[PDB]
RNA sequence: UAACUUUACGUUGUAGCUCCCUUUCUCGAAAGAGAACCGUUGCUACAAUAAGGCCGUCUGAAAAGAUGUGCCGCAACGCUCUGCCCCUUAAAGCUCGCUUUAAGGGGCAUCGUUU
């Protein structure tokens, strides 16, 4: 129903969206409508890792905590069931009663004396648990220990541990983020072996085989890495056969397939271009892999032979094809000495397609020698079942596979050859597939962006084109985006003590050098005291003189748009009078290699320019069409990809064919300076000076500057509409163009009557769906998350407001050591404490450096301090550790709303409460303890649940606030509110803390829709329940 | 309906693990891990003979063991999907 | 990218040995010492190492509590299934504008996939 240009600029945090109205020949004639979204980009803000790490963390920790209990708990069986234990040891859900608390002098005393079957249980439980090792400080640890062995008389490792281990440090188990005291698996082999051979030696009616056996195969169990999905494991059927089972990615014909498909798309990239392999390049290249093994991305180019000119699409070195199954079969038939180190495989490929299937179809050496016993020779299947072991599965059946191969070799390409033997228009657009981007922040923008595109496609209708700019920090990691940010930083303070050096040549000029002046200067500084094309000379009498200098494109705009900062450059008053829209090469007599040409190269090849700017000096008949096709596009790898998914994954009602225009930066910077366009709210005017940027508008700027290029004018620049820099203002920020102080307009009303004032000479600056910019953030309503602090502390003292925590002296600070447990019980250690700490002015990292000593009475010492447990203040929390510890609450994931009497009370939940299900019933009271909160029931009336990120509006007898709730402090009951667009000029950065919500007269939560519209009260109708 | 460690891979087939998609979460959840691990544990029997330190005997006690406990794991998860009604 | 076998830590509780230690008991040479119920420095051993959910088996009637050579439990994405909220049209009636049921479209999840 409406025609219109839809731009977006997508940032790694926020999307802007604007919509302008189009003519037939794509030219804006009004402004419809403008947003902005805000969200949480996907990294760790602070540091930067990806949002699923912890996760990842806390996962591995339970699986390994997990797997090492059952691994004790399967010992304990083993020596109870099978052997001599005396079960009427075992009491309960407990263990051995009585057990000694020293295996460590134990395992090493077990060959010069019997073992109690009370100090043999000790012994094997130690040693299945502490299992050591099967990472550059653990290696070296294992390896001194490896090496102290095989030199002193250190037989066991128990040994080593209590002899010299822990004698010199005085402990036997390292402490803290170290790596010394770790030990090796095949050292406790050893260790284990000697023990039984050497105390069975000695007596004891124990040591029997299943003993060896069973503590043999729980200190060698070790599971399995996994690898990939658990689909692709499992024995299918085939897309193109529905009669034969799938096929291993061992065979010779499925490995034949994967180097075919790799092969065919290589696409050797020709400084940039698209240079594919051709028949004889492909001819040489496809026998490598299978007859050397690490063909990696150089591997190939020695064969090709290039000089540098033809990359690939030091650090580019990764193996492009591997062969697994051809070289493991080859070292698993050399490993046996019956094969040459280097020699072709004595094999057909039907007899290797066979032995892979069997391998990966049976996994037992019975079955192995029951479908290979009649196919290949009595050694090879012995050679094979001692190192071989294939997995996996493809999806292209063995039968398909004999047609698939031959079609591939002859040059066909995949589609066609599977074609041969054997993506619709929609509205809205498919979600983002995240195979091809492999990034979360991208993903998360790509998604959000389109989120808004389908909501306006939604309201309004299939846009007609879709320009898409992206900022320079999207599609980049974080180290990048922080070298970005210092460089511009860098880049500021240069600039900074350039205005600096400017300030001393002429005060007089009026009373503030601006950076134009400034770039006049260092231009000038450039051609080190010359003239360019003129010839003069230096010393002319004021630098500025409104018009002895100009700043000119050495190329023209007209054919290069190409600004940047390379091809301008100031001349001098003469000369330049009668250049024209001409490149030097047809100005300058180049063409045919004349004086006025040589000479000033000769004059210019004595500047300062840049390497780019250098060699632009001259460009020999350059592409004049692509040039300017180049500057006017993006060639990055996102928009691109965003260029070519809205292109085919959607409808655009267009008239061209290339119905999507990525544009550039410089561009859209040149566009708002010319047009008059100089918190939160930035990001819809770059939007719309994207969405005005149409090829008509490109043709008519091109007119201006090549008519203006030739001194033609015996006007500014064109603009999309006259009063542009004003409407669009307005209509952004609610008031005049650079004022700060005036008034905001937030209001249907207040908006429509400011534009009719201001702009009473245009009758389009006013519309149906004109309203007041309301910026949007991405609501979080997870009920899932941490269920505590990672410290837990003890609650002995759980009455009080007390907790007892022990923390390391070099952690500990003065503020905290007013509060030790202890700081009655024992005066002296407490006055050395504050000595040592009131020195180097709460430095605990300098000041415990040395060895801390609880000095005895009259004199001398005594052992460490390393760690001292200090009392912190706890009113509440949570029970863990099976009721022997408790721990801070964490982080507030629901809120509830009651009124009664004209009052508010909020009800906390946490994640804690939610997983156990004990939904809460205790309103916060400000000063009171949890004890003495207000109890819930009946009669109190439910309104609402808040999660973090949204949206209310409190009316209090000062003022109405109306923002995005983001935190509630139980210590007081105030909650704090987020201003929409997050505004420095309004509370501290944006919000509004210890907003009273108590004896509010008014209180409720809105809805809003992801393009900022459609504010509108919810009035939630009963409790959820927590699960 | 015998789950042996011979004629194994002809039942654990990706058709046998995604008929198990129509039975509730509470159900759904236990039989689909039992068979995950179980499919996981066959594919993954055989690397302690391309690890050069279970050498010997310890190499095909690993392999017994581990064939042994996936088919017990398989055989248990297709008695509970046969309990909750599936062929 | 996204994930995967482990290992060594840290914290809490109990037990053993060990240093300081504030009261209270036990005394003729005034000094101290000994035994205890508590605090607490260090070494070792053991248990727990998110809070917790599913499924199978035991004692059984109010319910457990254990038990398992099994998975999930701080994330991302999405709407086929389930829920909350908002918006249209319909059957209506309110009391003189809110609910009951709906069909459809969305947003978010306690829902689905990957882990």
């Amino acid at each position: 129903s409406i025609n219109y240009i839809l731009g977006l600029d997508i940032g790694i945090a926020s999307v802007g969206w604007a919509m302008v109205e189009i003519d037939e020949e794509e030219n804006p004639i009004r402004l419809i409508d403008l947003g902005v979204r805000v969200f949480e980009r996907a990294e760790v803000p602070k540091t930067g890792d990806s949002l699923a790490m912890a996760r990842r963390l806390a996962r591995s920790v339970r699986r390994l905590t997990r797997r090492r209990a059952h691994r004790l708990l399967r010992t304990r069986r083993l020596l109870k069931r099978e052997g001599v234990l005396q079960a009427a040891n075992f009491d309960e859900n407990g263990l051995i009663k009585s057990l000694p608390n020293t295996p460590w002098q134990l395992r090493a005393a077990a060959l010069d004396r019997k073992l109690t079957p009370l100090e043999w249980s000790a012994v094997l439980l130690h040693l299945i648990k502490h299992r050591g090792y099967l990472l550059g400080a653990l290696l070296k640890g294992v390896a001194g220990n490896a090496h102290a062995l095989q030199t002193g008389d250190f037989r066991t490792p128990a040994e080593l541990a209590l002899n010299k281990f822990e004698k010199e440090s005085g402990h036997i188990r390292n402490q803290r983020s170290d790596y010394s005291h770790t030990f090796s698996r095949k050292d406790l082999q050893a260790e284990l072996i000697l023990l039984f051979e050497k105390q069975k030696e000695f007596g004891n009616p124990h040591v029997s085989g299943g003993l060896k056996e069973g503590i043999e195969t729980l200190l060698m169990t070790q599971r399995p890495a996994l690898s990939g999905d658990a689909v692709q494991k499992m024995l299918g059927h085939c897309t193109f056969e529905p009669a034969e089972p799938k096929a291993a990615k061992n065979t010779y014909t499925a490995e034949r397939f994967i180097w075919l498909t790799k092969l065919n798309n290589l696409r050797i990239l020709e400084q940039g271009s698209e240079r594919p392999l051709t028949d004889t390049e492909r001819a040489t290249l496809m026998d490598e892999p299978y007859r050397k093994s690490k063909l990696t991305y150089a591997q190939a180019r020695k064969l090709l032979g290039l000089e540098d000119t033809a990359f690939f699409k030091n650090a580019e070195a990764s193996t492009l094809m591997e062969m697994k199954a051809y070289h493991a079969i080859s070292r698993a038939l050399e490993k046996e000495g019956l094969k040459d180190k280097k020699s072709p495989l004595n094999l057909s490929p039907e007899l290797q397609d066979e032995i892979g299937t069997a391998f990966s179809l049976f996994k037992t050496d019975e079955d192995i020698t029951g479908r290979l016993k009649d196919r290949i020779q009595p050694e090879i299947l012995e050679a094979l079942l001692k190192h071989i072991s294939f997995d996996k599965f493809v999806q292209i059946s063995l039968k398909a596979l004999r047609r698939i191969v031959p079609l591939m070799e002859q040059g066909k390409r995949y589609d066609e050859a599977c074609a041969e033997i054997y993506t619709e228009e929609k509205i809205y657009l498919p979600p983002i597939p995240a195979d091809e981007i492999r990034n979360p922040v991208v993903l998360r923008a790509l998604s959000q962006a389109r989120k808004v595109i389908n909501g306006v496609v939604r309201r309004y209708g299939s846009p007609a084109r879709i320009h898409i700019e992206t900022a320079r920090e999207v599609g980049k990691s974080f180290k990048d985006r922080k070298e970005i940010e210092k460089r511009q930083e860098e880049n500021r303070k240069d600039r900074e003590k350039a205005a600096a050096k400017f300030r001393e040549y002429f005060p007089n000029f009026v009373g503030e050098p601006k950076s134009k002046d400034i770039l006049k200067l260092r231009l000038y500084e450039q051609q080190h005291g010359k003239c360019l094309y003129s010839g003069k000379e230096i010393n002319l009498g004021r630098l500025n003189e409104k018009g002895y200098v100009e700043i000119d494109h050495a190329l023209p705009f007209s054919r290069t748009w190409d600004d940047s900062f390379n091809n301008k450059v100031l001349v001098l008053g003469s000369e330049n009078q009668n250049k024209g829209n001409q490149t030097p090469y047809e100005y300058f007599n180049g063409k045919d290699n004349s004086r006025e040409w040589q000479e000033f190269k000769a004059r210019v090849e004595t500047s300062r320019f840049p390497r780019s700017k250098k060699q632009r000096i001259l460009l020999q008949k350059f592409d004049e069409d692509g040039f300017k096709e180049r500057n006017l596009n993006d060639t990055r790898y996102v928009n691109r990809f965003l260029c070519q998914f809205v292109a085919d994954r959607m409808r655009l009602t267009g008239k061209g064919k290339k119905r999507v225009f990525a544009s550039n930066g410089q561009i859209t910077n040149l566009l708002r300076g010319f047009w008059g366009l100089r918190n939160d709210r930035h990001h819809a005017l770059d939007a719309v000076v994207v969405a005005c940027s149409t090829v008509a508008m490109q043709q008519k700027i091109t007119r201006f500057v090549r008519y203006k290029e030739m001194n033609a004018f015996d006007t500014h620049f064109p603009q999309p509409w006259e009063f542009f820099a004003q409407e669009v203002m307005i209509r952004v920020f609610g008031k005049p163009d650079g004022k700060p102080e005036f008034e905001e307009a937030d209001t249907l009303e207040k908006l429509r009557t400011l534009l009719a004032e201001k702009l009473s000479s245009r009758p389009e600056a006013v519309h149906e769906y004109v309203t007041p910019l309301f910026v949007s953030r991405a609501p979080n309503r997870k009920m899932s998350g941490q269920g505590h602090m990672e410290t837990v502390k003890s609650a002995k003292r759980l009455d009080e407001g007390v907790s007892v925590l022990r923390v390391p002296l070099t952690q500990l600070k003065l503020k905290d050591l007013e509060k030790m447990v202890n700081r009655e019980r024992e005066p002296k250690l407490y006055e050395a404490l504050k000595a040592r700490l009131e020195a180097h002015k709460d430095d605990p990292a300098k000041a415990f450096a040395e060895p801390f000593y609880k000095y005895d009475k009259a004199g001398n010492r005594t052992q460490q301090v390393k760690a001292v447990r200090v009392e912190q203040v706890q009113k509440t929390g949570v029970w863990v550790r099976n009721h022997n510890g408790i721990a801070d609450n964490a982080t507030m994931v629901r809120v509830d709303v009651f009124e009664k009497g004209d009052k508010y009370y909020l009800v906390p939940i946490y994640s804690w409460q939610v997983a156990k299900g004990i939904l809460p019933d205790r309103a916060v009271v400000q000063g009171k303890d949890e004890e003495d909160w207000q109890l819930i029931d009946d009669s109190f009336n439910f309104k609402f649940s808040l999660h973090p990120n949204d949206l209310v509006e409190v009316i209090t007898k000062k003022a109405r606030m109306f923002g995005y709730f983001a935190s509630c402090h139980r210590g007081t009951g105030n909650i704090n509110i987020r201003i929409h667009d997050l505004d420095h000029k309004i509370g501290k950065n944006g919000i509004l803390e210890g907003i009273g919500v108590k004896t509010a007269l008014s209180f409720q939560k809105y809805q809003i829709d992801e393009l900022g519209k459609e504010i509108r009260p919810c009035r939630l109708k009963k409790r959820p329940p927590v699960r | 309906m015998k789950i042996t460690s011979s004629n194994f891979a002809t039942i654990a087939t990706s058709e046998n693990f995604a008929k198990l998609s129509v039975l509730p979460k509470n159900h759904r959840e236990p039989i689909k891990g039992l068979f995950k691990s179980a499919v996981e544990q066959f594919s993954s029997a055989r690397d302690f003979f391309k690890n050069e330190n279970y050498s010997k005997e310890l190499a095909e006690k690993f392999n017994k063991e581990a064939v042994n406990e996936a088919v017990e794991k398989l055989q248990k998860a297709i008695d509970l999907a046969e309990k909750q009604g599936i062929q």
